Parts: C-alpha cells; sequence; structure tokens
C-alpha cells in the first residue's frame, strides 16, 4: 500500500 | 546475490535480507517492531548465442507478529521473459510499472520515501498482468538511450459485471492501460508516461475521484559522479494518486528531491523532501496536501552483506479535517535498522 | 531440477518453475492474468549400500493478486519415506493417491486437462495422510510390473462429533480407506482401484449423493515411441465425483483420451478430449454431464529450462439449470503461458 | 544443515526437515494426520578479522490440511545481529527469551514436552522485538560461565489507546520488559543455569479475562543438566507470578512448574526417553482456588538411521483428572500417541 522499496502500511 | 548454481547454460541466484527494523513515533498506528525479511531467486538460461530466457521472483514475509496472525507474507515479483540479443527483450508477469523507471531515482532513502504514490496503482510500481517490451541503445538509431513499452490488462472486482479471476477493491482495480519511458544520458535524464482506464466502481464507491481515464506525466533528473548523488523527479498525475483512503485526488503535482553523499569508510548521510499537492478535490475540500515531510537519515555499510542505518522522517503536515477523515498520519518517525543481506 | 548440494551422501535438489499466464474467456471467473510460480526441493540421503531415505516438499505461490491479499500460498506436496533397495518402498504424508498413477497418462496438456477429478478428492489426486508402499517389479516376480498400496487416514469436519484436528468442508472430508494400483509395460497398460468411507457431515449437508462408501475403477492405457504419445483412461466412481457445488455424483464415467507428436525441431501439437457422466443424481437432475470439452493446443521448447505454450479449450457443455446451480463453467477459454523452469 | 554457498567471506547455510507425523488420541481436536514441515537459512559474513555480521530466518508450513485452508505457515525465527569478536554480541528481532536459555535443557523430548509455557508468552519463548546481548565466558574473566540481557518493546492491541502496529489479543499482549540469564558448567557433564524476567502488563491484560490481576509479569528459573556418556539428565524448576496461561481463561496468580528428563543414547542409534512434566496453579479468581494447569508423563523412544533421517515413537500419559476448571479453560485431559518419519537437510 505504498511506493515499491519499503512496504509501509 | 548468491549464484548457487551454474550449470549447462542455466544459473540461478539467490538473493534476499534480513531487516530487524523498530520504529519510534507518536502514531499508535506504525510505532513499534517492523521485522521482516526478503527472499527471491533469479534464473537465466542461455538458449543460443543470441537469445535468452530469464524468470525472476520475490517473495516478502513479515516477522513483527505473533505466529497465529494472518496475511504476513506476499509476492512481490514473479515475471519470465526472453532477450533477442540486442533487439529488446519481452516478459510478463508480476512487475515494475514503466513509471517506476524514473521515479526510482529518488527511491533511494534508508527507511521511508518514495511513498507518492503506491503498490498496485496503475501503472506507477509494481502491478498484475503487465507485458513490458525494453530496448537498450534505441535499436541502433542512437547509443545510451533506454526506451520501453507496456500494456496492462484489467484487473477488476471480485464479483460483479466489470469482475475479473483476481478481484480486489476499488483502490486497487484499473482498465486497459499502457505506458512507455525514455531515459538518456553522469547526469541523465528521463521521461515516463502513462494511460490507463478507470474501472466503474472506481467512478461510484469512493467519494473522491470522477473520471474515465487515469494518467501520469513524469520528468527525473539525477547526477551519479564523484560518490555523489542528486535526483530530482515532477509528476502530474490525473485521477491517479489516492487521497488517502477517501478515494482519487482528481489533479496532483507530486514533487520529490534527494542529495546524498558516500564517504570514504562507508558512511552514506542523505537528505530528501517529498511533497504532494492534490486539487479540485469534491466534497468542499478544494486544494489539500496528501503527503509533505523532510527525510534525514543516514546509513552505514560494514560491507556488501551487513549494514546498519538510521532514519529521521519530520512530518510537515497540519492535522485537520482532510487528514484525519483520509487517515493520513501527520506525526514524526524515527526508524532503526540492522540488514544483513545475502 | 538443480542439484544445489551433494555431499556426505546426501544430495539436494531444487526444482520450480515461473509461470506468467494470461486467459481469455469469457467467464468472468477465470479471465484475467493468472501468474504463478512453484517451488520445491527434494532430498535423498544413502543410509547404507542397499536403504535409502528420502523426502520432498512441493509449494505452489499465486502471484496473480495485490500484496494485500489472502490465501496466495499453500503445499502441494511433503512427505518422507525409505527404500529398501529393490524390495519396495514406503513413504507417509500429503502425497498423489494410487489412481493418479493411472489417470496421470492423460495429464500431459499444456494448460488444461486432468479435471475429471479434483485434489483432496478421497484417493483420485493429492490427499492428506497417505500412507503409500511401493513395489516395482512386483517382488522377485514378473519383471516390469509395477504394485502399489496405500492407506489414508480420517480427515473429519471443523468440530463436532466427527472432528479431528484438520477439519474441512464436507467436499473435503474423507473416512478410512484405501487404494491399490498395477501398470504394466507391455505401450503400457495399467488399472487402478480404491475404496473410502463417507463421512457423517457429507451425507446429510449436501443435497446430492448418499452413500456409505466412496469406489472408484479405473483402467488405461499408453503408447509413447517414435516421438508419438497416445494415452487414454476411462473410470467409473460410485459416490465420489463432485457434480459442481451441489455435492456428489451416485455414479459418474469419466472417459479422457489424448494425442501428441512431439517435432524435431521444438514443436509438439496436441488434441485431446474429455468428458465426465453423472446418473441417478437427486433433485430429478437425473443424467448430467459434469464435464465435456475439447483441447486443442502446441508447445514450443526452447530448451530444458525455458518454453512457451498456447492451450485452446473448446466447451461443448450446454448451459441448464444443473450448470448453473452446480456453478459449472460452460465457455471457452484460450491460454497463453511463458515458463521458465529452474 | 546444507551449506550451499560460500564465498567473499560470506556463506550461506539452508536447512529445514520434513515430518510425517500422525497422532492418536481420543480428543478430536489433536487426533489426526500432523505432517508439516521446516525451513530456514543461516548466513555469516566476515567483516573483519575481529567483526562478524549474521542473520537467521525459520519458516514453519503446515501440510496436513486441505490446498484451500488458510494461516498455514508463520515465521518463527528472524533476527540480524553482530558478533564482536569475544566480547560479545547482539542481534534484534523475532527471537527466543532468556527464560529459554535454562528452560532448554528438558525440551529434548521427541515429539511432546516444552509446554509449561506458550509461545509469544512474554520472554519465555519466542517473542517479537528482543534485543539481546549475549556474552560469553563473562568478559572473559571466568571461563564457562555464559551471560545474557534482553530487552523487549511493548506490543499491544489491535487498536484502542494501548495499540501499536502489530496488534494481538491480550493472551500475546505485553509491556516494556527486560530478562536475564546466566548458565555455568561446573565441570564436564554438569551444568548450572539460572534466569529471570520481568514485564509490563498491557491494560486489557488486567481487564478482559476473568483470571489474572496484577502490574508485572515475573518468573524465577533454575535448571540443572548432565550430559555425557550417552546419558541426558535434566530439570527445570520454575516459578512464575502473572505470566502463565491458565488456559484461555486468562492467567494464574501464582504458578510453579516443574519438568524433569532422563534419555540414553544406545550404540545402535536408539535413544528411549522417560519424562515427567507439571504445572500448578495458585490462587486463582472465581473460587477455582489451586488448580492443576498440566500434568502429564511422557515415554518414548528416537531411531536415528543417520544425521538426515530419523523415526520416533513417543507416548503421553495424561494425569490430569476432568473437573469444572479444565473444561471451562479448555485444558485436554487425554493420552495421545505420535509416530514420525522425519528427513532432516
Amino acid at each position: 500500500c505504498s511506493g515499491g522499496q519499503n512496504t509501509h502500511c | 546475490g548468491a549464484e548457487i548454481y551454474n550449470k549447462d547454460g542455466n544459473k540461478l541466484d539467490l538473493y534476499g535480507k534480513i531487516d530487524g527494523l523498530h520504529y519510534f513515533s507518536d502514531d499508535k498506528s506504525v510505532d513499534g517492531d517492523q521485522t521482516y525479511m526478503r527472499v527471491g531467486v533469479k534464473g537465466e538460461t542461455q538458449i543460443n548465442d543470441q537469445l535468452t530466457g530469464y524468470g525472476q521472483w520475490e517473495y516478502n514475509v513479515q516477522a513483527n507478529n505473533t505466529e497465529s496472525s494472518s496475511d504476513q507474507a506476499w509476492t512481490r515479483l514473479a515475471f519470465a521473459g526472453l532477450k533477442f540479443g540486442d533487439a529488446g527483450s519481452f516478459d510478463y508477469g508480476r512487475n515494475y510499472g514503466v513509471v517506476y523507471d524514473v521515479t526510482s531515482w529518488t527511491d533511494v532513502l534508508p527507511e521511508f520515501g518514495g511513498d507518492t504514490y503506491g503498490s498496485d496503482n496503475f501503472l506507477q510500481s509494481r502491478a498484475n498482468g503487465v507485458a513490458t517490451y525494453r530496448n537498450s541503445d534505441f535499436f541502433g538509431l542512437v547509443d545510451g538511450l533506454n526506451f520501453a513499452l507496456q500494456y496492462q490488462g484489467k484487473n477488476g472486482s471480485v464479483s460483479g459485471e466489470g469482475a475479473t479471476n483476481n478481484g480486489r477493491g476499488w483502490s486497487k482495480q484499473n482498465g486497459d492501460g499502457f505506458g512507455t519511458s525514455l531515459t538518456y544520458d553522469g547526469i541523465s535524464a528521463g521521461f515516463a508516461y502513462s494511460h490507463s482506464k478507470r474501472t466503474d466502481e472506481q467512478n461510484s464507491v469512493p467519494a473522491l475521484g470522477r473520471g474515465d481515464n487515469a494518467e501520469t506525466y513524469t520528468g527525473g533528473l539525477k547526477y551519479d559522479a564523484n560518490n555523489i548523488y542528486l535526483a530530482s523527479q515532477y509528476t502530474q498525475t490525473y485521477n491517479a494518486t489516492r487521497a488517502g483512503s477517501l478515494g482519487f485526488a482528481n489533479k496532483a503535482q507530486n514533487f520529490e528531491v534527494v542529495a546524498q553523499y558516500q564517504f570514504d569508510f562507508g558512511l552514506r548521510p542523505s537528505v530528501a523532501y517529498l511533497q504532494s499537492k492534490g486539487k479540485d478535490l469534491e466534497r468542499g475540500y478544494g486544494d489539500q496536501d496528501i503527503l509533505k515531510y523532510v527525510d534525514v537519515g543516514a546509513t552505514y555499510y560494514f560491507n556488501k552483506n551487513m549494514s546498519t542505518y538510521v532514519d529521521y522522517k519530520i512530518n510537515l503536515l497540519d492535522d485537520n479535517s482532510f487528514t484525519r477523515n483520509a487517515g493520513i498520519s501527520t506525526d514524526d518517525v524515527v526508524a532503526l535498522g540492522l540488514v544483513y543481506q545475502f
């Protein structure tokens, strides 16, 4: 649910 | 990555990392332990002197919850493709969108950053059923110019008229779409453009965001030389940026810029700024800031296999009705990490 | 597979594939992306000159849905066993049924096929808690005769009178059962038989299917020579074939035939026909066709590690009350795939 | 395990097992197939002559349910850390509590055992967000003395005032806590250990369950072990305060756990084992008074074909008496028989 690299939430 | 097999013209590469991560925040939805790990495999076979086949799988496992919890592991990448020497390449599966080819230049922060867009959000990040054709050096016309096309099939609702086999909520649905990218050259310049149809569910269920098509224009710049990394990208989207949980923004203008310097002994301090402003929002919201914060942090590399980092996100958003309704966090976060990469 | 470890008489084999797959169909429940991958490990240890131990695990991961989806990975095979030289072998765990030993000769289609039976359906496919004894050359008697014995424990309801630790719905429950198989090379001929007890919940919850025992009789033929592959099998079942979601068929007859030819340059066209007729159904259904279609397709092998195929299923089922109530698809499907095998 | 890569000072070890397991019991909640497998990876890189980095991940997959089942796989261990020559080591992630350093001496049974404590139960077993500093030989001051500290971050509810990002039910929540352990080898074979932990209790743990009221969860453990001459003897005694689960009814105000195990290893590979386990609760609420939480005797044996394949049989003789407390708390009081066939790689 966030920009591809370090998933957030 | 670790090459664990190379015989008969076929090679297998195993890669991944284990991240011991902790968050310090006043937001109870993000504060606490955030341990996880990644694991994946990369393959490549030599069909003949001028044809090559390959495949890559990437899988994410969360390890910050109890053993009785649910939905802690998911797949990030899965695709197979062919390489026709220097005439280009083609692959199909779950892969990155062509917008990422430009927006990844600023996605180099230790823990935060790269969140003006989301995964499974049209062609801005990892998507499902994307067929990508990539050509290096633009056939033979020029040198150093990368080029790519992409096409994505419809991913409809769980059930109903617009359903497909892999249904999902309106936040991750899309219609037929396509995209192109173009990067040219330590200074590099990039441009990406995507265009997708919007499902009927996305136009009726959420309160914000009405339109027929989702479009994205991205321009990028990058400097990478003399242990200096400067990158910035500006993106203007149309009915394609999520306004939290309330829907989609009619118009958005994202701008993120990052500056890094790599020291001789392994320290890589970084400074970045990210913002995302929405326009023409319904329900009387008007123009609102979807994201705005300053990121300060540093990373230490013991070697290519072990590293540690600290990341400090200074949230500049102001709490108001829109942020509370859309569930957008407005609190500072501090992250501590210790990563083993294999 | 890729043998990644061989020391001290113990060898580890890592195998799997990544399948970029797309379906073209009018049925919204199957149309769309179908990308997935398989990963597994095969082991074998040399206990002594005439005793050998082994174990095999197989994992299926679906990569055609978003990162927040649920239940996208599951285990296909997991068992451990021993080999007593040439006196036979024994293994226990999640493994194939003995009926598969004969019904797999027609499961060679590119994408479709092998769907007259389902998984976790008594002893016809992969099952839980099966103890299998397999003997090659039939002790010391006639050569070329393969024999197998199997026993499966009870897998009951989630809770109640007939519960076990691993509960499940009535469509996958079973009682104590056993099965036998026998294949011979003369061109090959095979015969299989199974017999299982039916749980109380299976005899009360679903509308169709009443009986105490589940029966299965199977006979098959196979020709594999001179780049020609011919195979067929006929199966007669009693209270063992699922009539969609309505329950079980009192009597069912399954018939499959497949013809394939392998070209010298790598093309392998295939033609097949499958049918399954149910008899003596309750609710006044009478005799109904559970499955009937013609499969035409071809496969191209670049090498042993890379391949692509096209599969066309021509559905001959007629839409009626039974098909709609049981949720049986009656639409043609076209499949395109690009597989990397490691 | 199986070392599959060793180059540039970095080594990878792949390990796991496949267990074909069946249970025979009159309790319908445990009888049936219990097949599963484990897979994991252990890594280690040589940063320099006196600094070393490492990481380990362990993952559990259940294979005794249908392909459409849910929640059949979970992570057991995941941590990364550093080793500082001989000055000690530090690691963070999902790892064992320091109480396990002593209580694992009796966790050597074929299939059963080690059930006086649960997982994600404060610092007695595998937990989340544990920062563990381990020192061997006590800074080099005295040889053979192992030592360790631990700190654990709060793991609150799914939502509410005391929520965190990784929420959970009251049975696995906790506050900020710490623990220490200390094990020494008196001479060859004989060893002695001692552990202590202390954690804060969340608000839901003091309001939702019926049994167990208190501010802090404490645990005192002391164990003994003899391992020589193909003979294995071990025992551990534990006293807890508001830290032992009394079934699904909540927590026991006072609990005393005792486990003793005796094993012998034969020349040809047979390893018979005998053990006894008990867990007695005190001062329970709702008029329950003093009740037995766990009491059974375990008899079994193991046969090793080699270091990669083995089989075993385990018999658990349950001595618990059925009453109101056991039925209400859902504690099984039936005997169980287990058969296993394991391949390890």
